[PDB]
DNA sequence: ATCTACATGCATCGGATGTATATATCTGACACGTGCCTGGAGACTAGGGAGTAATCCCCTTGGCGGTTAAAACGCGGGGGACAGCGCGTACGTGCGTTTAAGCGGTGCTAGAGCTGTCTACGACCAATTGAGCGGCCTCGGCACCGGGATTCTCGATGGCGGCCGAT
DNA sequence: ATCGGCCGCCATCGAGAATCCCGGTGCCGAGGCCGCTCAATTGGTCGTAGACAGCTCTAGCACCGCTTAAACGCACGTACGCGCTGTCCCCCGCGTTTTAACCGCCAAGGGGATTACTCCCTAGTCTCCAGGCACGTGTCAGATATATACATCCGATGCATGTA
């Protein structure tokens, strides 16, 4: 009957996944997502293997940088949890909108 | 025109009800004010203002806090 | 004999001369311009490789991996400002946790 | 297949210059190669606009020095200019 | 006729990415918000890459197409060429 | 001493949409600065487009792809229509 | 002239000279300067129309830079394109967050 | 006496200066600052009248955009006053300072 | 260090009002002066390099526009 | 004690503010006309980039069976999100005095800029050979695994000081 | 109350889960090697970009002197900053069940990639000339001004409340 407090396994995951460079998103669903959306602009599209790998690296990097900026927004609100308010704020200051 | 006892006696009965060594917090008093007595919208205002008075005259005793933000206990 | 040896650079000055003429940058290319660029590229390349090399030896792994490259650039203020617009593939993130999150 | 130019050999020589006993992975070598290609296109474009701003029909060594001072941070630009001007002197010497 | 493959991004996957970002706690509504942001980003990026691909008269999207598209977006990517 | 500008051409287009609208000197300079940026943006991208596909000529086809990348969807759609329409009329007579 | 032939007000000939002398490529196509003139004329017309609406809305017969800033930021399409450019003597769009206004 | 409370005139000032495009910084002291800073990089510099004005136009635009972004940070924190904390956060997310 | 103090309190107050803030903290006025000196220093750093490249002792408006163009913030209306 | 008479909160009305609206008029910048000139259009020739068909062949898409790591689901509850008291004081507002900025003078001249001259430089080019890259193959650095060694996390447990209500 | 009594707050110890550090070992891929080849280099030739001297004459620097308007030191104080704390349910931990990513191998052909061949497209050159710009000269749209019209804002008065 062993139970960890609330706020420790998350932190160990932080250190764990920050030390590792492996892709955190599953490969196959991301490819299918790319196919569906790409099917909007063109039909019967061929995609290089190296092309799909490039999309996943760029996406996770963009999201991680965003997650740091979102984390700062939540902390600036004297909050330990990130919320959609922080996301909408971070994107607005970035200029993406 | 709802009938209810004194606001100096209503906060006194709510400190007696729940025996906590740290004391009975003001916000818990309100729940006892509007569940055991019939009060209006103005209850929370006068409950705060009732704490303003009988806190300085010696009727109430501060334990961990400031004003009506922290806790208190009825002086013996 | 070659111009790379004459300038004292490993990076090909001859290749840079060809690339400057065919890159539609100007009508004519100076004689000293491809030499200057080769020196600059080698210097900047050397800085990244040494900081990444120290990052490789700090991890007890001779061979440099993209993780070592990212650590070198982001920890250097000058290099981070220069590469602020560049994302390094398989670089990961610097292990950073704000102190407000840790319990006490 | 057709022969495709690269910067792999020159990057490898410099690697042995800084660290003789240290190697590099293929992916990281590609990162270094992409970095080098980016620097080339960057400095040359800024240099091209510099010749167009000053109404010059030739890109000289003087335009490259100014472009470096604009793009690179203060410390790296000072040092990079030293190495650049030094290599040009040695080239005109032989 | 949308088969939405955007739900293929799982909750613990979004949880891991935020852990790499350095956040201790995540709101419940973040998971849906992220899928929207990710869909918009990819939509914009894929739009530009495919335009490069259509300009080259290819029916195949090369990795070089993504690199050029990202460079125009402001995010330059190293390691896949360029 | 002689120095060329777009001032005359910008004023003509102004009179086409709104006849009853002048233009201060400052705003005309703003329009001129705006015009120079658009040229340089698309032409550089078109130059890189010609350089990426290993083509030695910048064609009308290179301009269309560059426009689709820079401008938002609606503005890109309309701009391509007017462009392609004008090219057909030019090659006519 | 070629400007009348293409049906454009912007000078295709001037654009043709700058493309040959601008170091963009070795050779410049015949239809490229026509395409560019059309594109330049269209975007200028869009900017000019929203700014034209901005001049009559201010009860002024002559367009000033204030009208230029208002047109771009209020147009979703125009704001995205020019997001990286600051307009001189333009001011800011009049926006006040709802949290500052009292009850 | 007719003494107004605090922030109402501020709000009227908000509307006044948002409606006006005039430069809010005094011209002459900014120029001397331009002279002073430029003297670091080069000595005995001449400045066109239009050159100093360009620096002044660009500066006010950059600072104003930051203050809007800074205001959002303070508002996101449930605060009616801006503080240096909001500025440092906004600049870090912008990418100017790491 | 002498004329950097030339940016007055009411000047900074007006710019923040245009930004839309109702109340301003006291420590903000100095923080902005530091950032502005740094900002001007970078822009002037780039502008002076443009001026030195043309071997002129006078800084043209074209120097500021190009400098701003290189920093990423483009300015319209001055010889753009 | 009861009667009178103060402190408190949320609408209604008041002058009194700065704002707005208007007519009239001062003005200088926008609008309009002309000679000047070199830049755009038209003619013409050359040639090389590119469209096109044919062929090659690398690699993208499509498939399936198993393992098992990842995900989804669920419940418990810890501690973080959040409004209020409130104490505190830094702001804003509004005066009078203070500073020097903006305006309007021309003088002086450093220094931008158009110009003519033609020399130093790099485009252009043909023959040349090695730098450098496509293919191939070894083997050692590194990813991986089992284990103990070690840091760190947190309920369990005894000790102790402040303060009720009970015996 | 003096109290045993008893809820609050405290610190070292003790699982016990996790990361770390060790060697051991298996394997992909870096690093050295080789032959094909296409591109760097060199020698030779002219045209013109450009280095640079001298002239034109604009524009930036400068002190001069007043005119208010912006800047300044101050007093008074009010709305808000912001820690403390209370209270409530959001979201972590994580066990159990469920789902499908991942592997690995590989079957098939779409289509990127290259080569080779035919020719339209575009720079260059030359002549011609008009669109466009420098410049002298105009007046109406609009900056400015003082007055009228009026939009907010906050003091001011009040039924409304139980108050001590």
């Amino acid at each position: 009957p062993h139970r960890y407090r609330p706020g420790t396994v998350a932190l160990r995951e932080i250190r764990r996944y920050q030390k590792s460079t492996e892709l955190l998103i599953r490969k196959l669903p991301f490819q299918r997502l790319v196919r569906e959306i790409a099917q909007d602009f063109k039909t019967d599209l061929r995609f290089q293997s190296s092309a799909v790998m490039a999309l996943q690296e760029a996406s996770e990097a963009y999201l991680v940088g965003l997650f740091e900026d979102t984390n700062l927004c939540a902390i600036h609100a004297k909050r330990v949890t990130i919320m959609p308010k922080d996301i909408q704020l971070a994107r607005r200051i970035r200029g993406e909108r | 025109s709802a009938s209810h006892p004194t606001y100096s006696e209503m906060i006194a009965a709510a400190i007696r009800a729940e025996k906590s060594r740290g004391g009975s917090s003001r916000q818990s008093i309100q729940k006892y004010i509007k569940s055991h007595y019939k009060v209006g919208h103005n209850a929370d205002l006068q409950i705060k203002l009732s704490i303003r008075r009988l806190l300085a005259a010696g009727v109430l005793k501060q334990t961990k806090g400031v004003g009506a933000s922290g806790s208190f206990r009825l002086a013996k | 004999k070659s111009r790379s040896n004459r300038a004292g650079l490993q990076f090909p000055v001859g290749r840079i001369h060809r690339l400057l003429r065919k890159g539609n940058y100007a009508e004519r290319v100076g004689a000293g311009a491809p030499v200057y660029l080769a020196a600059v590229m080698e210097y900047l390349a050397a800085e990244v490789l040494e900081l990444a090399g120290n990052a490789a030896r700090d991890n007890k792994k001779t061979r440099i991996i993209p993780r070592h490259l990212q650590l070198a650039i982001r920890n250097d203020e000058e290099l981070n400002k220069l590469l602020s617009g560049v994302t390094i593939a398989q670089g990961g993130v610097l292990p950073n946790i704000q102190a407000v999150l840790l319990p006490k | 297949r057709k022969r495709k130019e690269s910067y792999a050999i020159y990057i490898y020589k410099v690697l042995k210059q800084v660290h003789p006993d240290t190697g590099i992975s293929s992916k990281a070598m590609s990162i270094m190669n992409s970095f080098v290609n980016d620097i080339f296109e960057r400095i040359a474009a800024e240099a091209s606009r510099l010749a167009h701003y000053n109404k010059r029909s030739t890109i000289t060594s003087r335009e490259i020095q100014t472009a470096v001072r604009l793009l690179l941070p203060g410390e790296l630009a000072k040092h990079a200019v030293s190495e650049g001007t030094k290599a040009v002197t040695k080239y005109t010497s032989s | 006729v949308l088969r939405d493959n955007i739900q293929g991004i799982t909750k613990p996957a979004i949880r891991r990415l935020a852990r790499r970002g350095g956040v201790k706690r995540i709101s419940g509504l973040i998971y849906e918000e992220t899928r929207g942001v990710l869909k918009v980003f990819l939509e914009n990026v894929i739009r530009d890459a495919v335009t490069y691909t259509e300009h080259a008269k290819r029916k195949t999207v090369t990795a070089m197409d993504v690199v050029y598209a990202l460079k125009r977006q402001g995010r330059t990517l190293y390691g896949f060429g360029g």
